[PDB]
């Protein structure tokens, strides 16, 4: 009875893990996307500043 | 005096512009000297700006220049002293003996700017240097006449690696060498000077089998840039005119790149990506192309490269990355694991590691090592969270073999007897191929893991097994 | 001998005539001489200095014409005649360039005497239009098993070779050149692809190695290598693919077939950056010259597949792009990825994992796809695409108590992946690609253990040659696999597997 409950629980748990992990992917994806945009802008400003002089 | 007299017009930063009198304008890349109480400031003419105004980069400090101070023209690019009397000197950017052995007894001078040998001149080669370092020998051997490149991080044990290399390769090499230091610390400089005086490479009673051109990072921003060039010309004289083989060594060549960034900025060229010079490509090219194995002779560069903040996607290491024949990337991670040499086995690639070139046996053994280590790296994530509790029987064997191979790389070095104290070990090329072959076959998979740490060949692995047994 | 040739040469220079237009350098710095004069100067026209360096005049500015020097700075010095050559950048083009290593200008750098050429054509001419181009329809078999099955390459459609730094990207390309020897050698002139390899920004030693390797495989005789090495001045590096395209045009226009492999456009980009920034033209994204998308797009669209109206020529192209740390989001890679019509994505991990060529099967795509692929090879390797797809998905499940179905996939998949490795710097004929792949597809080699897969491969080829080189010859020439041929093949594989 125990062995079945254990393996059943592990399935349930790892399933909830996959979901939680998915949520973290989505959250860090937005952070990644923003961070990427920010680097392009910040770098661009440095070049502009040089040219302007 | 020459009617070529210029009056300084602007002492800016390192940039000092001179305003020569009518028609006589010193050509781009020539060298101007301004007599100073210090001695001679050498300024390299670097742009012509029209209306008889040249704009030059200083190669010595610009403090104390007085606007309108008369400037003589040498008439050609900074002209070094070259000879076989340049063996055992320490000459600086302007080519003056900074080791106080008195005047360099040179027969000839040569320009620091000379065009690389033409396409016709190039001649293919492939001979295998024997480093005598286990990781290097098996997994990406270095090749004579090549352009070996010691790429590596910040403080990942770069100095230790270089020191061992000098001990092995320099003594082994038949020809003279020129050890040229572009912008590395004067503490490191004194250590190198001392170390090769001790090792007798520099024998100041006898004749030295090496020359030095040390320009160190206390030197003005300009000088750091064209100090590398100074060294190249000493090597060229050996390669061409004296016909011997050479073994030029430059350290750290990222500093050459870095130096170029500085004088770009000062010259006022709009800075490029991640602040590197617009002339980034061509500047790398002028240095790298010049040093190659012609039909005249052979010069085998060994160049240290410093990867700023251990990111090899940064444009400066990456620009260097292309030109060098036999990369070895010393990585921080591998250093932390305690593997010394810190060469990262899965990132070191040589272009003369080819199956025909290194021989079929060498090739097969080394290919097997690469796959084994790479699988282990892939498995590392699974082992981390899940554990080894669902890794198959094959996988468990792969983990065990890989862990043994992984630590078999470490070998105590001869200059790491003050950094460790376990006597240095140099294995033969043949011996490294054999010893690793055994491990892979699992002939020594009965040996405990710690007997692969800091050992020589297979014979040593057996000896350390006995040590543990006690 | 040599004396006679020199005597011919002195005789071969004659007195000149009055030369229209002159300049005097106003200031020459940074390899960007800016000359005051040159009243009528065509834009991008080649201008020759007093010293002897050549330049082109990228900026015609309102009062000064900004020449870019094609050599070392030292050569030009402030104020000095700047003669007007009077012909916009053009390079010799012709059938005669076959087998010579020539620099961007077109001068022989191989040193095998004067380049005999049938025309000089300008190096900026616009690409074939909407009505001239007719859709791709002729396979180009690169000879690498993985390229030929997984990602078919057809005549006249550019496909990128984008991959991680120094993962022997050039090797994948060089292999294509070698395989073209097989068709090339013969007499069918609607089969010969005359390749031109454009080595831009590679050290002179590397290009020397290239030259030797091509000579070694007896391949210089359909190769032209335009080489503008790392040493060569930044204008020469800039004009190097553009020049190269013009070399290609003779082949395309005259109605041959040809494949020009631009290696590597990543370095082409760097050169354009150097020119633009030094000429003070406005900077732009990632400090790359402002119109950088436009530059790459011009080069890569000169490739085309001409219509039957226009002589049915072709000019396949294969740019190579070096991805710095594999970041395919980088501005120079991203632009190129958009411009190209396909990708082959070589992955460093795979290279390390012993799969060489290291084509990442998942991340490569062919956008012209099934138009290419020999009909025979298409039939027996539709399956191959699908099988590998499953193997990829079920890959991570290789860490226990696994379904029989899962295990079947794993066995078949591991064997296929092992099968598709190709020994470096050797191409493999198409007539032997179809048999080898057939075995894996039909699952005959599923039983064979992984270590013996390699041995099996070579054995199968020898077995095919001995037992039924009739079968092989039929496969080669018919070029389409009829049910009867597939029947014979099934038998042959059965026999081979049994031994």
């Amino acid at each position: 009875q125990g062995y079945a409950a254990e393996i059943s629980a592990r399935r349930n748990a790892m399933d909830n893990a996959s979901k939680n992990a998915g949520d973290m992917i989505n959250r860090y994806s937005i952070l990644y996307n923003r961070t990427r945009q920010a680097v392009i802008t910040n770098e661009l400003v440095d070049i502009i500043t040089g040219a302007s002089s | 005096s020459t009617p070529i007299t210029g009056k300084v017009t602007a002492v800016i930063g390192a940039i000092v512009d001179v305003h020569f009198e009518q028609s006589e304008l010193p050509a781009i890349l020539n060298a101007l000297e301004i007599k100073t109480p210090q001695g001679k400031l050498v300024l390299e003419v670097a742009q012509h700006l029209g209306e008889n105004t040249v704009r030059t980069i200083a190669m010595d400090g610009t403090e104390g220049l007085v606007r309108g101070e008369k400037v003589l023209d040498t008439g050609g690019p900074i002209s070094v002293p070259v000879g076989r009397e340049t063996l055992g000197r320490i000459i600086n950017v302007i080519g003056e003996p900074i080791d106080e052995r008195g005047p360099i007894k040179s027969k000839l001078r040569k320009p620091i700017h000379a065009d690389p040998p033409s396409f016709a001149e190039q001649s293919t080669s492939a001979e295998i240097l024997e480093t005598g370092i286990k990781v290097v020998d098996l997994l990406a051997p270095y090749a004579r006449g090549g352009k070996i490149g010691l790429f590596g991080g910040a403080g990942v044990g770069k100095t230790v690696f270089i020191q061992e290399l000098i001990n092995n390769i320099a003594k082994a090499h038949g020809g003279f060498s020129v050890f040229t230091g572009v912008g590395e610390r004067t503490r490191e400089g004194n250590d190198l000077y001392r170390e090769m005086k001790e090792t007798g490479v520099i024998n100041l009673e006898g004749e030295s089998k090496v020359a030095l051109v040390f320009g160190q990072m206390n030197e003005p921003p300009g000088a750091r840039a064209r100090v590398a060039l100074t060294g190249l010309t000493i090597a060229e004289y050996f390669r061409d005119e004296e016909g011997q083989d050479v073994l030029l060594f430059i350290d750290n060549i990222f500093r050459f790149t870095q130096a170029g960034s500085e004088v770009s900025a000062l010259l006022g060229r709009i800075p490029s990506a991640v602040g590197y010079q617009p002339t980034l490509a061509t500047d790398m090219g002028l240095l790298q192309e010049r040093i190659t194995t012609t039909k005249k002779g052979s010069v085998t560069s060994v160049q240290a490269v410093y990867v700023p903040a251990d990111d090899l996607t940064d444009p400066a290491p990456a620009t260097t990355f292309a030109h060098l024949d036999a990369t070895t990337v010393l990585s921080r991670g591998i250093s932390e694991l305690g593997i010394y040499p810190a060469v990262d086995p899965l990132d070191s690639k040589s272009r003369l590691l080819d199956a025909a070139v290194v021989g079929q046996e060498h090739y097969d053994v080394a290919s097997k090592v690469q796959e084994t280590l790479q699988t282990y790296k892939s498995l590392q994530d699974i082992i981390a969270i899940l554990g080894m509790d669902e890794l198959s029987e094959q996988d468990k064997l792969t983990v065990e073999r890989a862990r043994k191979i992984q630590r078999f790389l470490s070998q105590p070095f001869a200059v790491a007897e003050v950094f460790t104290g376990i006597p240095g070990k140099l294995v033969r090329l043949k011996d490294t191929v054999a010893s690793f072959k055994a491990v892979l076959e699992g002939k020594y998979d009965n040996i405990p893991e710690h007997a692969f740490y800091m050992v020589g060949g297979i014979e040593d692995v057996v000896a350390k097994a006995e040590k543990l047994a006690a | 001998e040599v004396s006679s040739i020199l005597e011919e040469r002195i005789k071969g220079v004659s007195d000149e005539a009055n030369l229209n237009e002159t300049g005097r350098v106003l200031a020459v710095g940074d390899g960007i001489a800016r000359v005051f004069g040159l009243n009528n100067i065509q834009a991008e026209e080649l201008v020759e200095f007093s010293s002897g360096v050549k330049g082109m005049a990228l900026n015609l500015e309102p009062g000064q014409v900004g020449i870019v020097l094609f050599g070392s700075d030292r050569l030009v010095k402030e104020g000095e005649l700047v003669k007007r050559t009077g012909n916009i950048v053009d390079v010799p083009v012709g059938p005669g360039l076959l087998g010579r290593v020539v620099d961007a200008l077109g001068n022989p750098i191989d040193g095998k005497g004067p380049i005999d050429a049938a025309g000089r054509s300008r190096a900026q001419v616009k690409a074939p239009g909407i009505l001239p181009r007719r859709s791709v329809h002729e396979p180009v078999q690169t000879g690498l098993k993985a390229v030929d099955a997984l990602v078919p390459i057809g005549r006249g459609q550019r496909e990128l070779i984008i991959g991680d730094r120094q993962t022997g990207k050039t090797a994948v390309a060089l292999d294509t050149i070698l395989n073209q020897k097989r068709w090339n050698n013969g007499s069918d002139e609607s089969k010969k692809l005359y390749c031109v390899y454009v080595a831009v920004g590679q050290k002179r030693s590397t290009v020397a190695q290239l030259v030797q390797t091509l000579e070694q495989h007896d391949a210089m005789k359909y190769s032209i290598i335009v080489a503008a090495t790392a040493s060569e001045a930044a204008p020469l590096q800039y004009l190097a693919p553009f020049t190269a395209a013009s070399i290609g045009e003779w082949f395309r226009d005259n109605g041959k077939h040809a494949l020009i492999v631009y290696d590597d456009l990543s370095k082409q980009a760097v050169a354009y950056r150097q020119l633009s920034l030094l000429l003070r033209r406005p900077p732009g994204r990632e400090a790359y010259p402002g119109d950088v998308f436009y530059l790459h797009s011009r080069l890569l669209e000169r490739a085309a597949k001409l219509s039957e109206k226009e002589g049915s020529g072709s000019l396949t192209a294969l740019p190579v792009i070096e991805t710095q740390g594999g970041d395919v989001s980088a501005y120079i890679p991203t632009n190129v990825i958009s411009i190209t019509d396909g990708q082959i994505f070589l992955e460093a991990e795979l290279f390390y994992k012993g799969i060489r060529p290291a084509i990442n099967v998942g991340l490569s795509v062919s956008r012209v796809g099934s138009a290419a692929q020999v009909k025979a090879l298409k039939q027996v390797a539709g399956s191959l695409k699908l099988f590998l797809a499953q193997y990829r998905e079920v890959a991570a499940f290789a860490q226990s108590d696994l379904d029989a179905s899962t295990k079947q996939t794993l066995v078949r998949g591991e064997r296929l992946t092992q099968l598709l490795k190709q020994n470096q710097y050797s191409p493999l004929a198409t007539e032997e690609q179809v048999p080898l792949i057939y075995a894996g597809v039909n699952g005959h080699l599923d039983g064979i253990e992984l270590s013996r897969i390699g041995e099996f491969e070579s054995s199968f080829l020898s077995y095919l040659k001995s037992n039924h080189n009739e079968l092989l010859t039929e496969i080669r020439e018919k070029g389409e696999l009829s049910k009867e041929l597939l029947a014979s093949l099934k038998s042959a594989t059965e026999s081979f597997v049994a031994t």
